[PDB]
């Protein structure tokens, strides 16, 4: 039984009400029909179960409701904690089925990246590798635009990008960017720039290291 | 205290088989059924089947009835779940979780990572993030060249509020790229001693890496 979770993804600030559907194929009693909160890197927890009944630990704010084909999770005041990924699932038929997720982010107010670069450790140069490392630390919103310069020229070979999700605690995003190159093409530039271009600045946020200064 | 322990993330080559098991304790291992599940990076979760422990009866996902054997040991209060013909699709983690009442999952594994891949384990290599030659100075490690997921990343520093940021890791040529940072008062280092601390079990390894200032 395919189960339809909208929206797919939200944002909401704090002490806004948030509601969240799930829509099944065919109808599912509402005694076998439960909600899961998922945070990045955790298993899931049981945090509604038939239909309404909060499970052991999970805030009042939080209630479900429905019945047939239609269920939904309603929060009623959005707090920090709650960004998360939450799931619906339906046990009246096997095989039990889950949906496809709403992740519900938390808005926040505009925040500028600061931005922190690193060299190759001299740990790595025995490797025969150099990786040039730039942190993009706690920012906000998510949309960014990195640029790699060496000695004025854009690279765009040998860059890993990743970001974090949400930090617990302020809801910013951080983001990571690794230029690798092997050591006898890095030896052969001076300047190393990583670039940020962010909704919070008409300017790139940027920092360099040069080789000559190290 | 009801607790259920996965065994450790493995790496398993296309076309051999895989069993991973689930260590019940703190309840009575017959009384509830075990539920396996199935979670793609970004997907949700996909039920493979279920083990009854009392009859060592098991129901399985139609998809998954070739594929899955669940089975348990009653001596050990362990369910375990076998996989067979593997392919790079089977890469995932899997969990087990408990039957409660009206069949809603309570008491869940902490997952097994499992990735199905040609490709040979390989530990860490693992870099100090530090400042080329403010109140607040932000240092880091490089962790390279390590193969499958996971490692776990820890601290010891005094890192500030929002202060620690561990990256996901990202796949490049059979070989996995992570890194994290810590930000702390520049008062503390390098006075004190930062260090990195990286686990990596599917090798059996880990890494306690100093970061140094450059000289
Ligand atoms: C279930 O419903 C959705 C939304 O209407 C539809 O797109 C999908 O095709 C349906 N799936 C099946 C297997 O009938
Ligand atoms: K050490």
């Amino acid at each position: 039984i395919v189960l339809t979770q909208t929206p797919a993804i939200m944002s909401a600030s704090l002490g806004e009400r948030v509601t969240m559907t799930c829509t099944a194929n065919s109808s599912v009693s509402s005694n076998y029909f439960h909600w899961y909160q998922q945070k990045p890197g955790s298993s899931p927890k049981l945090w509604i179960y038939s239909t309404s009944n909060l499970a052991s630990g999970v805030p009042t704010r939080f209630s479900g409701s429905g019945s047939g084909t239609s269920y939904s999770l309603t929060l009623s005041s959005m707090e920090a904690e709650d960004a998360a990924t939450y799931y619906c699932h339906q046990y009246h038929r096997s095989p039990p089925t889950f949906g496809s997720g709403t992740k519900l982010k938390m808005k926040r107010a505009d925040a500028a990246p600061t931005v922190s670069i690193f060299p190759p450790s001299s740990e790595q140069l025995t490797s025969g590798g150099a990786s040039v490392v730039c942190f993009l630390n706690n920012f906000y919103p998510k949309d960014i635009n990195v640029k790699w310069k060496i000695d004025g020229s854009e690279r765009q070979n040998g860059v890993l990008n990743s970001w974090t999700d949400q930090d617990s605690k302020d809801s910013t995003y951080s983001m990571s960017s690794t230029l690798t190159l092997t050591k006898d093409e890095y030896e052969r530039h001076n300047s190393y720039t990583c670039e940020a271009t962010h909704k919070t600045s008409t300017s790139p946020i940027v920092k360099s290291f040069n080789r000559n200064e190290c | 205290e009801v607790k259920l322990e996965e065994s450790g993330p493995e790496l398993v080559k296309p076309g051999a088989s895989m069993k991973m098991s689930c260590k019940a304790s703190g309840y009575t291992f017959t009384s509830y059924i075990i539920h396996w599940l199935k979670q793609k990076p970004g997907q949700g979760l996909e039920w493979i089947g279920y083990i009854n422990p009392y009859n060592d009866g098991s129901k399985y996902n139609e998809k998954f009835k070739g594929k899955a054997t669940l089975t348990s040991d009653k001596s050990s209060s362990t369910a375990y779940m076998e996989l067979s013909s593997l392919a790079s699709e089977d890469s995932a983690v899997y969990y087990c979780t408990r039957n409660y009442g009206s069949d809603s999952l309570d008491y869940w594994g902490q997952g097994t990572t499992l990735t199905v891949s040609s490709a040979k384990t390989t530990p860490p290599s693992v870099y100090p993030l530090a400042p080329g030659s403010n109140s607040m100075v932000t240092l880091g490690c490089l962790v390279k060249g390590y193969f499958p997921e996971p490692v776990t990343v820890t601290w010891n520093s005094g890192s500030l509020s929002s202060g620690v940021h561990t990256f996901p890791a990202v796949l490049q040529s059979d070989l996995y790229t992570l890194s994290s940072s810590v930000t702390v008062p520049s008062s503390t280092w390098p006075s004190e001693t930062v260090t990195c601390n990286v686990a990596h079990p599917a090798s059996s390894t880990k890494v306690d890496k100093k970061i140094v200032p450059r000289d």
